[PDB]
């Protein structure tokens, strides 16, 4: 999409 | 706006997913801990349109994108990667920072061994702020939460080989063969007393600064916690002291009996600290992500890696 | 080596990189660039050739390139970001799900698809593409669509065509290794090509194997075209290319032009230069054309001189 900061 | 670099940094980070460090993570416990902490770009730094230049794709990995130039003068990037026990960024509080660096060490001094923590880097990076509330105080109540023994507090600075105790208003001291007499050790009954010792020591009107937690039972030392805020790694005699540190720390993964001194005033008084079958240490290399302070930033890291040794 | 082995080893000791799982969302990309690290070979290993490709994130690769100054030791851990980065644990289907699978969806709307592997000899290309093959899995997935009760209108006649281009001298691997002719009107179009219609995915595999059996394999590209036809009318064409070894002088200008022609696909093409750019010119025009590049590499220290160019090529194909 992109891209995503998460974990 | 240099502009073209900020273009190249963002067409990098676009394609990049990052899995940061969280409180969900386990608290690791090593011989020598090497961490790094990037501070956020301040207003005055932002107001000049300074590109952030450092990323943290994970809990440990750290990526720096440095602006290089050809002989063409073709603007370039060279993406250098670095690993550490815990790399953490803007979002990281001190509560985060204490938990992964100093927090395991409080238990260490109550054992009978002795622990020391350094924040090291460039001027205006985040050394004083990290340790100064700060890591000193954060250990204190957790030092005081753990319960017959009494606790003593030391605070002093090292400049030009001289040694000041801020506790007494500018009270010069001497170091000898290891023992520093005139050692100001105030007894505290809880964080209350200690918190008052830090700010008073800090209030005093290019220098190392050391804070100590000490334990005695019969009146005999049990555990020593030494938290140092080093000078800027950029008269140039400071270069030597920090250089010695690397060697002093290194002899602690060799479980070594022998260490070098004299050529460094800082070490001498911190010197019990680099020996024993129970001596742990953490190192905090803080950096300024402001692109036009990148050379200082790299130097701050090339010092800290492989000093896992 | 020894030394450069412990600096790396020390680095990958605190590394906590995560591995991309199949569950990971398939992205839909107009121009996808991925990198495939190849597992270490027992021969490369036997010589204790050292592993030097750190792939910590689904979207990220590293190369601890070994150079030295006083000769006091250092390591330059270099980062390259990508849409995808495959490790030595990534299966073929694993690489399929994120490169060629979404592209199958594109040909069924008359769209044009073209997908490359680009790396040195002994990097993974001609493996990693072609039952093992991205070729084979393309068909298998293609036939599945034709069966679905959603495209069964457009009564299509699956075809096949596997040819090889070598120094301007192209060759159709569908005959007795016969040669071909290429022209274009005042558009592009081949001559003599024999579109092989298949109707079993097994058909394609035994259709490919000819070119396999026929075809150093490294001075020439292998180009495989899947074409959908409804009633003899062309729908969409999918080109899968096992490129010539990227490491003989015309070859570099075949990749000069290719790289140039993937540049303008993003900007919505200097095709007339090289023969590879001529045959697949269609798949580089319009808003209907998607491409996927698999720059594949070698994990060994000796390669690092030459697999840092393949990485440098790829980084200039995302813009
Ligand atoms: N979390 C934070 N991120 C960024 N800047 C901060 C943060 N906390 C405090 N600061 C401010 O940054 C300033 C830098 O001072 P200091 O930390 O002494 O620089 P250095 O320690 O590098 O010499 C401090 O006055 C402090 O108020
Ligand atoms: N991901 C992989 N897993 C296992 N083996 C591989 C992988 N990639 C390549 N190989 C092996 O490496 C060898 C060389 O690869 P190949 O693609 O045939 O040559 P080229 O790189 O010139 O196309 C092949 O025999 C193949 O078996
Ligand atoms: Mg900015
Ligand atoms: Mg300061
Ligand atoms: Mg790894
Ligand atoms: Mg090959």
């Amino acid at each position: 999409l992109e891209e995503q900061a998460s974990r | 706006p240099n502009w073209e670099f900020a273009r190249m940094i963002k067409e990098f980070r676009a394609t990049l997913e990052c899995h940061p460090l969280t409180m969900t993570d386990p608290i690791e416990e090593h011989r020598i801990c090497v961490c790094v902490r990037k501070r956020p770009l301040n207003k005055q730094e932002l107001a000049k349109k300074e590109i952030d230049v450092i990323s943290i794709p994970s809990k440990c990995l750290l990526l720096v994108h440095e602006p290089k130039l050809k002989v063409d003068l073709t603007k370039y990037l060279e993406n250098q990667a670095f690993c550490f026990d815990f790399a953490f960024d803007e979002t990281a509080s001190n509560e985060v920072v204490y938990r992964f660096t100093a927090r395991p060490l409080v238990q260490t001094i109550f054992e009978g061994g002795k622990a020391t923590c350094f924040a090291y880097g460039q001027t205006g990076s985040g050394k004083t702020h990290t340790m100064g509330k700060g890591i000193y105080a954060m250990a204190s109540r957790d030092v005081f939460l753990l319960k017959g023994l009494e606790v003593y507090v030391t605070f002093f600075e090292i400049y030009n080989g001289k040694l000041f105790d801020l506790l007494n208003k500018k009270a010069k001291l001497r170091v000898l063969e290891v023992q520093v007499v005139g050692l100001q050790e105030h007894l505290v009954n809880s964080a209350d007393d200690v918190i008052k010792m830090i700010d008073m020591g800090s209030a005093c009107r290019r220098s190392h600064a050391c804070f100590q937690i000490i334990l005695r039972a019969k009146g005999r030392m049990h555990g020593k916690f030494s938290l140092v805020d080093l000078a800027g790694n950029e008269g140039a005699e400071i270069n030597k002291s920090l250089l010695a540190l690397k060697e002093c720390i290194r002899a602690l993964g060799q479980n070594k009996a022998h260490t070098p001194f004299r050529e460094s005033k800082l070490t001498q008084v911190l010197r019990d600290s680099f020996i024993g079958e129970n001596s742990r240490t953490c190192m905090i290399a803080t950096i300024s992500p402001g692109i036009s302070s990148c050379e200082y930033t790299l130097n701050t890291l090339r010092y800290a890696d492989r000093v896992k040794e």
